[PDB]
RNA sequence: UGUAAGUGUAAAGGCAUAAGGUAGCUUAACUGUAAGACUGACAAGUCGAACAGAUACGAAAGUAGGUCUUAGUGAUCUGGC
RNA sequence: GGGACUGACACCUGCCCGGUGCUAGUAAACGGCUAAGGUAGCCGGGUAAGUUCCGACGAAUGGUGUAACGAUUUGGACGCUGUCUCAACGUGGAGCUCGGUGAAAUUGAAGUAUCGGUGAAGAUGCCGAUUACUUGUGGUUAGACGGAAAGACCCCGUGAACCUUUACUAUAGCUUGGUAUUGAGAUUUGAUUAA
RNA sequence: ACAUUACCGAAGCUUUGGAUCUUAACGAAAGUUAAGAUGGUAGGGGAGCGUUCUGUAAGCCAGAGAAGUUAAGCUGGAAAGUUUGAUGGAGGUAUCAGAAGUGAGAAUGCAGGUAUGAGUAACGAAAAAAUGGGUGAGAUUCCCAUUCGCCGAAAACCUAAGGUUUCCUGGGUAAAGGUCGUCUUCCCAGGGUUAGUCGGCCCCUAAGGCAAAGCUGAAAAGUGUAGUCGAUGGGAAACGGGUU
RNA sequence: CUCUAGUCUGUUUAAAAAGGCAGGGAUGAGCUGUGAAUAGGAGUGAAAGGCUAAACAAACUCGGAGAUAGCUGGUUCUCCC
RNA sequence: GUCUGUAAUAAGCAAAAAAGUUACAAAAUAUUUAUAUAGAAGAAUAAUCUGGAAAGUUUAACCAAAGAAGGUGAUAGUCCUGUAAUUUAAAUGUAAAUAUCUUUUUAAAAUGUUCCUGAGUAGGACGAGGCACGAGAAACCUUGUUUGAAGCUGGGGAGACCACUCUCCAAGGCUAAAUACUAGAAAGCUACCGAUAGAGAAGAGUACCGUGAGGGAAAGGUGAAAAGAACCCCGGGAGGGGAGUGAAAUAGAACUGAAACCGUAGACUUACAAGCAGUCAAAGCCGUAAUUUAUUGCGGUGAUGGCGUGCCUUUUGCAUAAUGAACCUGCGAGUUAUCAUGUCUAGCAAGAUUAAAGCAUAGAAGUGCUGGAGUCGAAGCGAAAGCGAGUCUUAAAAGGGCGAUUU
RNA sequence: GGAGAAGCAAACAUUUAUUGAUCCCAAGAUUACCGAAUGGAGUAAUCCAGCUAGCAAGAUGCUAGCUAUCUAUUAUUUAAAUAAUAGAGGCGAUACCAGGGGAAGUGAACCAUCUAAGUACCCUGAGGAAAAGAAAUCAAAGAGAUUCCCUUAGUAGUGGCGA
């Protein structure tokens, strides 16, 4: 009745350092700062999850304004022809066709003009 | 308290930098005693006596539920006292390779003193049964005077 | 038997029980100088009462037999 | 003119039906009690119709369980009568 | 012989017995100066320029002088000088390089720039802006509210210890009375009880 | 500043996929649907993982490879769990149930190992070393020789107080010597201290201690006479030279 | 031969109280060797709250003792409401 | 029975009972397969496969009053030593029993007169302590200082005291067992420990520290067997490389050998840049699998972009320049015993339940009975007497307080 | 008890053991010196004797045997003095028991009563148990020595009626 067995804490240890390979300097190998390391990760990690849906959308607006530059239509105009005509497509799949596929773009934008 | 060592302060309370101490057997420090570790105390208790007697009545009902496992045998003795006897009639009977548990009606020495020595063998007298046995026998060989004192010890 | 827990004596000689939990007690300030205390005062004093339920698990708790 | 006067004692709230003032009688400045409440952590404190006995005053109905109300006070333990 | 007090020597050492000690008295007692109100005594010069210095409280817990003495304190003069204006040079041990041997305290890490602001209110880590090739060595500490010492000062804890007292409560010791140790005589000082 | 149409913009809202819980309905029940409700310290309630031992277990799995770190991969909503290899060469353990020395990231924690400062400060007094030769695998530091320097009312010599083989011969360099080392007060082996005249012992006493008896105190003892011990003291005897 | 004013080095020093310069005593209240006596609410103190085995406003060791602290610090796996 | 001789009684002798555990003391042997202290006997395996090694795999037995525990080259009832049930005592030690021996009664049932029946003692006064009881009404006992009795026609006690009554007979001295304890000895056990654990100590109060009293560590493991590496090469050696032993020599003074720490080699990135060092995106390079093959994934590196004030503790509030940690690995804190109360589980039920302890079997610190003394409910109210589904406050159920008739 | 033995581990070369070794047990012998240490003394392991016996005993020779003290009992005028036997000295049990001495840290959120507590510890005694033990008792019940348990019971009382 003296339960010591330490067969936890060397598990607990190996797990962490499994997750935490390729840290700078002693964050990858010492227990304490790469349990540190590890868990303010972790929170990022959360938090960035959330915030890739708004850098992703950002993006697809920026590659969008960037694409109308040529025509006259400001993209707060575009937008609005959209609704009002009643296109329901995404930000990312405009985006996406404005690289893929030039002249369909522009040809909802003729008629957006509308 | 009960580890050997002296009780003096091994070093000032302030000014020399380390840590304070009271004495040296301090829990914390190595080779000190054991806060809340064990002491010896009594584990045994007494259940009520009905509550007993119940558990037995459920446990050979249990038994004797299955048609196989739980067998009945006409008296004998062993009257030599040897166990290549005794071992010859469990292994006529007996079928499930484990755990075998007699039943006697009386203290027939012989019996026991021949069976004192078997692999898997427990032999119980019907007045000092133990519930433990009685529920991991995955064999339970008993004689009708067994089964007779059991009827009328458990009857009451 | 080693450890039975004692009963609180000074608080014993105050309290008492009643059948379903409440605790009886005397009331104070009918010890004293009592020439100016009005009669109908004096009167009620003299009359036994009961404690508010907020003490009854402290007095439960000190009188762990009674 | 209509309470600014005066209400033992501080001030406030009240007091014309005067709770102000005077006179006669008188001791309820009682006993056993109490429905129902306010205030309140508790311990405490306060109001109280009404009931029984004994009265006081008044013809009687009724009032009176001190002071117009709101401060004048001290638990428990111990001791004395 | 013991204790207290003063402190070579010289001139002096006064007043007060209420209070508190000691056995009405005692102050060369504690102390004071209504019990008694303190007796004796205790600007000039120096420098061009001097808050320093020199010359014009209190009487046996002592007052005022004093030759000699002092690793004592303070002022001034003479001589002498790197103390200073004012530093430079030289010498010796370290420091510098190499070879051998080889620490310490500290240490959450660090691909740690600055300024203006904000903020547990003095920013290496934030915002804006600016600067900056990478990495060492020899110097110097401005910062990292540097390291070292659970701040020594302040305050708190119904903390601890010591000391004092006309704080409280015990008590050594001292002292008084009674009694046991402890008997026999003589005498009148009485009280009480009756005659 | 006043007007018109907008857009961007949060873990809000809406939609998609999945999970738990409360309520309600359906269903024999299990559960299936509808509604909403789930930030959270103190603190309350509830549900699990994992470790050791015990019964299950004289069971099962292991030398054809147990336990343990160890590389990679995979599963579970979290605690985590188990497959293949390397290493390892001898015991672990399913299910159910019970019992705790039952889970560490810190207490200026304890113990041990190793970084950091850092090849940095020091390497211990400003009395000073230099050349040649010998020994040795190896010489600025050992030995020998010739110069120089230092102490010289000592840094010299002879005896105490103390140390206790540190002394001599021979051999050797793990460590230790603040470096090196053939050397050492280091290590190993062997050897070495001869008393009538020295110092003690001894016969005497100073201070002091013990102390029959006596006396005084709960005990244990405290005082203290006769005595007996107690040297740095007082008392018989030796000097020179040589030898290892 | 015994002492330490003044100054300096030193102060993670060679030394847990020295050394480098200097000064006082130096025939006496002298220095010192070798023995012995005084022990903790006590001793000793040419008198500074000093010393008594490098630490003394009550030595050290052991035991009571794991003393008591309204003070500080620490208190280890997970999920749901 | 002052001397002799008689009615009439003592001192010795037949006859019996006890005694070294109190009761009188001192022993000594025989005798007890009783015991303590050396011992003896002691059951029942062959083949096959893997492997260095079998006890194991597998196929078949045998023994068992012995399948308790160890060792045996990997895991043994039958290999060895032991184990069950039996059993060695010349000598020595400890126990009873029997006689011997020692001692005692060598007698009792029986009425009233006298003697004694425990003396500075019982008690009282004052000052203290022990009794659960602190002067409180304070008994009683011991006891220091003082005082001081009765003599069975008696005295003590019955919680101040008095009376009656009921008990007991002090001031002399012994007494085994039940009970406390284990430094230790032998035989055994463990939901006790396995080298920072366990006694401080697997090597010991040693090394070391202090004048002394005293304080006090750290250090276990080759291999189945040294079978300790002949010989050869480098080197002064050490050590290493070969050759051999061994299943293994990254088993060679040591098993399994991690983390912290120090390295080597290969791949990628980096010397115009202000990164709590991470996360979310992402070109290029390298490794790799598919898709006929250079575009998608598993990967390792990562230019560049966006976001981001380490952690713990403490505070109204901290990145704070408040506190704490050099890192890493071990060790390192709500436990146990009883009582109260609440809940859950199990059982019985107006009842529930035994504690100590005993017996039986076993040797198996069990568990089956025996054991009801005691406790908690079943009636409460009132200070109590006492009364009772009522009780108390009061002349009053007259109103309430505490109850209940619905446990 | 039977074939090895020369300790706790072997090594290196020497013997013993079947003539019964080694070893285990029982008994006996030997049993230096110090130590209760006891002839005196003393810095414990050592110097100084008195007497007797043997060493050629002898000039500080060696060896063996006696002379310490207290108490009880008598050989005497038990005090003094020796003589005679008998019982003790000290250690062990960092256990237990009896007698004597007797705190302090705490709690009472202080403290002075009280508590802790007859606790620790000191000292004097023996035993294997000790102490106590055969009613001038318990106590209002009819019991009958002493001691140790289960209950009575946290009850009866006590307590700056505070803990």
């Amino acid at each position: 009745a003296r339960a010591k067995n330490g067969t936890v804490h060397v598990a607990r240890r190996k797990r962490i350092l499994k997750k935490t390979k390729g840290f700078w300097g002693t964050k990858k190998s010492n227990y304490k700062k790469a349990k540190d390391t590890l868990r303010k990760g972790m929170m990022y990690a959360t938090r960035d999850r959330k915030v890739r849906k708004r850098d992703f959308r950002r993006l697809w607006i920026s590659r969008i304004s960037a694409a109308l530059s040529d025509t006259g239509v400001t993209y707060s105009r575009f937008i609005e022809g959209l609704l009002k005509s009643n296109i329901k497509i995404n930000r990312k799949i405009l985006s996406n066709l404005a690289i893929e596929d030039v002249e369909a773009f522009k040809k909802i934008v003729l008629e957006i003009r509308r | 308290s009960e580890v050997r060592g002296s009780s003096k302060k091994p070093w000032k309370q302030k000014g020399t930098g380390r840590a304070r101490v009271g004495t040296k057997r301090n829990p914390v420090w190595i080779g000190g005693g054991i806060a809340l570790g064990p002491k010896p105390r009594d584990y045994s208790y007494r259940l009520p006596k009905k509550v007993k007697k119940l558990a037995f009545k459920s446990v050979l009902s249990l038994r004797a539920a299955d048609e196989n496992s739980f067998k009945v045998i006409e008296n004998f003795n062993v009257e030599s006292g040897k166990t290549k006897d005794l071992a010859l009639i469990i292994k006529n009977f007996a079928s499930f390779n484990g755990k075998v548990v007699i039943l006697l009606g009386n203290d027939d020495q012989m019996i026991k003193r021949a069976g004192k020595n078997i692999r898997d063998l427990k032999i119980l007298s019907f007045d000092k049964l133990r519930v433990v046995d009685l529920f991991y026998a995955k064999n339970l060989i008993a004689l009708e005077s067994a089964v007779n004192k059991l009827n009328e010890f458990y009857i009451k | 038997m080693a450890n039975k827990m004692k009963t609180r004596k000074s608080a014993k000689k105050r309290y008492s029980f009643t059948v379903n939990g409440k605790v009886k007690y005397k009331k104070q300030n009918l010890r004293h100088i009592l020439t100016k205390k009005s009669s109908k005062r004096k009167r009620n004093l003299r009359k036994s009462g009961n404690l508010s339920c907020f003490e009854v698990k402290r007095i439960k708790t000190l009188l762990p037999y009674g």
